[PDB]
């Protein structure tokens, strides 16, 4: 748990420059 | 300048812009997650070939219909 995602990219919520 | 829908990420519009710059390019790999192809930002008509496929316009609204992922 907990680690979510600092994976998007394309949209869909914020962002993946973390 | 809004030139599509994002260049790398989600949040903004590519920092760096003048046409949209479609380009579907892999340089040999593609390294991120599954880039949705050309999107652009950047400058001119330079090449547009070899394994970069790009469809650089200059049009206002070179962004059609906000689909990025979709089912």
């Amino acid at each position: 748990y907990r680690g979510w995602k600092h994976w998007v990219y394309y949209t869909c919520c914020p962002d993946t420059p973390y | 300048i809004r030139c599509f829908i994002t260049p790398d990420i989600t949040s903004k519009d590519c920092p760096n812009g003048h046409v949209c710059y479609t380009k579907t390019w892999c340089d040999a790999f593609c390294s991120i997650r599954g880039k949705r192809v050309d999107l652009g930002c950047a400058a001119t008509c330079p090449t547009v070939k070899t394994g970069v496929d790009i469809q650089c316009c200059s049009t206002d609204n070179c962004n059609p219909f906000p689909t990025r992922k979709r089912p």
